[PDB]
């Protein structure tokens, strides 16, 4: 680089631009951390709700296994097929796409409409609620991880 | 000598002239002519010529020229952020300004001195090009508020109509301008 | 979606209408997870928390190219009825994301 | 060359008390007179302001205006990256204050404003900020001059 | 010191009618002859080219090549900051154009080319970009010459 | 000229001066006077002046002064944490030193010369204020060891005696210092 | 003076010399001798000496030298990428190039001038080291496509045979070369 007065003025201008850009990036990082410190507590509340759902579903499953017997449980498992329809629609967070989970939960996927196996049906309901609890937990966790990686990049 | 603007002849000339058209080597390298540095150029005769422009070109011509200058200043301000984080990190209200500035630089300011038609440009042709660009900018700003994506606004066919208005002959421009102004409305009435 | 856990809950997970598989050891669950990742599976795979707390840490050799399925540790049978400290798990999560390990 | 390290601006700073700096950005944005308040400074202002020679709310109003403009100019640059919705409420209040200030207080054109007119306009601009945000102003002046509308100078800017 | 602002090159450029400037970056990559197109110039170029002298599409092809190479160089500067994976689909075409231009148009070795061969290679390179980007070429020339693939020559 | 410390006059002066008090307007912004940079400043007379201090002011002046310098130094190292995480989300052992650093800055490293009992500060007065600050910090740390909410530490009324020890008269000081030294032993043992 | 290569004596010498061996302070500070900057150096006698090499060492010597120069250029190109994303984020095909470039730098270019054996190196010894390094690189490139991890390759004991090769005397080098080539061809066959 040839030393001229014009070059010196241009380099001093570039130095001023860099000094402004550093502070601008620091402000962006502060905003990202402000979002992150609320997203983390949302994730914590979702996690404890999922824990409660798991506890009640396991209790109902134990009651269905003990009293109704493995025969009725196996028959219900045979009669209920798995679910194939899921949605992975993309959500935008700070220019980065993330998958947003949505399970269809359709009608007709559960059989044996009679209420005689009372212990099995309640376990089915509990696991049905467990499904959406797990979906909520995953939907919060993916955003939390992406915000963490964005903060990493800006730092 | 060597393009150094701190030359005593250049500095002595600065204090006694009315207009200053500074040229840039970076624009000349990429064959962008007339290669006038917009940031380092000025003119002191602008305010004294406004009545002539009002009585000889159009009544609203100074407002159009000042809007163009404000657009160029806005584009110049944002380039110190794109250099930092890249053009894809901005919002759509800034990408639109960037694209409008690029359109203005590559259509209005550029001029070929060896072309048959583009070598000479009258005042009314420049006024028409400025009016078309400002109308497009207003429509594109309106379309963003409806949630239309920016990446398809620039794909509209009227951008090529704007970008080739330079080469239209002086005797054909009064019809080309009207059909382009109608095409702006006809394209922006319903995008998607 | 797919769920892997102890075999004592696969029938209960199927009772919800979801795909459920059973596993009993660390390497068996890891191999089952690899088989589920390798196939064109769905957008979520659930893993047992008590056995594999960090499922992505070993499968990122395949999941960095394509990240459509989302992994998640779910609490096991033996630890659900006594509870687990979600506070410590979130402290470790903040440590993995931020690194300061200072939070209240 | 817009260089403050040139000998002619450098030696004048040592002898004179303060300076007034014109900005090319405000000139290219259509604002006349293009006086930039942030790099401007008067070193003998504190001996001329105050009661008995002008109104007693001069210094605190000037300081609060300077601080609010300094906040607003940086918020305006952060907006273009993070967006307006990601802001808080006071950030948008400062964002409105900055451009209202530039449009009304500075861009006066060929007007001749007395000190009372300028103080009234300055108090009108500060009224868009909430109470309690004005830390540099005593409460006696706030109880007397706060809360006036901006639509007076709006009649002919 | 490869200084263009030295007094001898400055005065020589002020007196003569253009220059052919060699680039050390192209020389370090094994490209011969290492002629840098952007800082080069020819003032009397417009007198000798055009219809009835070489071909009617000479000047527009030259201008479009210059603009496209400048865009490719700018995108090369950008990817040193944001990484090539973060590019849009448009800028990757310019990046590949710059690489292929340096590897094929300039790197010709010791062979002798006629003007028709060079124009054919240039039109093969310009066909990599989309047809809507050629703002500096008349649509008649695009209709007449666009569409050839480089694999017919250097495949 | 520009605040740069590499200017030849400053370089020549720094080679021979025994003390170097560096100022900045950043503390003048916060109305913190005198605006002395406690990080960039230094003195080379500290070692030789200690026997005079211990024979004429207090036998434990240098050790206490070094302890307060260390407490000021510990505050500066946490600025890499408060710059990313907020100033309230810290643990007790860090929030306590941040609070005591703020108290030290706003009641010991700040001064006004327009007040009669503060313009001229005797060495015994400064020694007493330093003793009160260190005793408050030590008892707060001991109470934190016993387990207590840190908001109670930032609320206890004894904390204000440190602020109001500046304005006691110079010949009225020792009774005030003894009164504070006996008050501080009372609140922190029962309510914590 | 001060490592400035724009000084008149340096620039007046580059116009007449046929080779330019540029030394670097960064390599000399890290005890990497002879500390020759292989990016700023050049030689104009390379083309004229090829017929001598084609009959006095081996008939494939220029191809081997050009291949190693290309490997060095590729590593220097990747060095910009690795410095901002870390060595882990690169794929196996790039990590292999990084490790091979490091092996070339620390085992072929470096030369101790005070060691008993390493102070003098013949042409055939350097040719054998070049052949061994490129054979290892080709085997590793072949084995990468079979899903073998970089960790499994970098832990191979044959890597230490390359590193210690320059300390073997001239009278014992051909047997070491044969054994090392057989070990290189065998160890990757034993690898998956």
């Amino acid at each position: 680089v040839s030393p001229t007065r014009m070059n010196l003025l241009q380099r001093r201008g570039q130095l001023r631009l860099a000094q402004k850009g550093v502070d601008l990036l620091k402000k962006k990082r502060d905003a990202l951390v402000a979002e992150f410190f609320g997203l983390v507590r949302e994730a914590m509340e979702a996690r404890k709700a999922l824990d409660q759902a798991a506890k009640e579903a396991y209790a109902a499953l134990l009651l269905a296994q003990a009293f109704d017997g493995p025969e009725v449980v196996a028959g219900a498992a045979l009669g209920v097929p798995p679910l194939e329809g899921v949605e992975a629609e993309v959500e935008n967070v700070w220019g980065s796409k993330v998958p947003r989970l949505k399970a269809t939960f359709p009608d007709g996927a559960l059989l044996s409409p009679v209420g005689t196996p009372a212990y099995t049906l309640e376990a089915s309901r509990a696991f049905r609620r467990y499904a959406e609890a797990l979906i909520r937990v995953a939907n919060t966790e993916t955003r939390l991880k992406k915000i963490g990686e964005e903060i990493k990049k800006t730092t | 000598p060597g393009g150094d603007m701190s030359e005593p002849v250049t500095q002595s000339t600065l204090r006694i002239v009315g207009a200053f058209w500074r040229l840039d080597a970076s624009l000349a390298f990429r064959r962008h002519f007339p290669a006038i540095n917009w940031n380092g150029s000025y003119s002191l005769f602008t305010s004294a010529l406004d009545p002539w422009y009002r009585e000889n070109v159009a009544e609203d011509y100074p407002e159009l020229r000042d809007a163009i200058s404000e657009l160029l200043q806005r584009e110049a301000g944002l380039q110190e952020i794109v250099q930092l984080v890249g053009p894809d990190a901005l919002q759509d209200a800034e990408r639109l300004v960037i694209e409008v500035g690029r359109i203005i630089r590559e259509d209005f300011l550029q001029q070929n001195a060896y072309h048959e038609v583009d070598a000479y440009c009258s005042m009314k042709k420049a006024y028409g090009i400025m009016k078309m660009i400002l109308a497009f900018y207003k429509e594109a700003e309106a379309a963003i508020k409806r949630g239309v994506s920016i990446d398809e606004i620039l794909q509209l066919p009227v951008l090529e109509r704007i970008g080739r208005a330079r080469y239209v002959s002086e005797e054909e421009f009064p019809a080309y301008f009207e059909e382009a102004m109608k095409e702006i409305q006809g394209a922006f009435k319903a995008l998607a | 979606m797919a769920v892997i856990a102890d075999p004592e809950t696969a029938q209960g997970f199927r009772l919800a209408g979801l795909e459920g598989y059973g596993a009993s050891s660390a390497e068996e669950a890891q191999s089952l997870l690899e088989t589920l990742v390798e196939r064109g599976g769905y957008a979520l795979v659930a893993v047992d928390e008590a056995l594999l707390p960090d499922p992505e840490r070993a499968v990122e050799r395949l999941m960095r190219g394509r990240d459509l399925p989302v992994l998640l540790p779910i609490a096991g049978l033996k630890e659900a009825f006594q509870g687990h400290d979600v506070e410590g798990y979130m402290r470790e999560l903040v440590r993995k994301t931020i690194g300061f390990d200072i939070k209240l | 060359d817009d260089d403050r390290t040139h000998p002619i601006p450098d030696l004048t700073g040592y002898i004179t008390e303060g300076q007034i700096q014109l900005s090319r950005e405000l000139h290219r944005k259509g604002i006349y007179p293009p006086i930039d308040p942030l790099p401007s400074l008067s070193r003998l202002m504190n001996n001329g302001v105050g009661k008995g020679k002008t109104r007693e709310d001069h210094k605190q109003v000037s300081d609060q205006l300077y601080s609010a403009y300094a906040n607003g100019v940086d918020i305006r640059k952060l907006v273009a990256i993070i967006g307006e919705d990601a802001l808080t409420e006071n950030d948008r209040r400062y964002l409105q204050f900055a451009d209202a200030f530039e449009r009304f207080f500075i861009n006066q054109g060929q007007q001749n404003r007395s000190i009372e007119e300028s103080l009234q306009i300055a108090w009108a601009l500060l009224s868009m900020l909430p109470q309690g945000e004005l830390k540099r102003i005593s409460k006696d002046h706030i109880g007397k001059y706060y809360g006036q509308k901006l639509e007076e100078i709006w009649g002919a800017p």
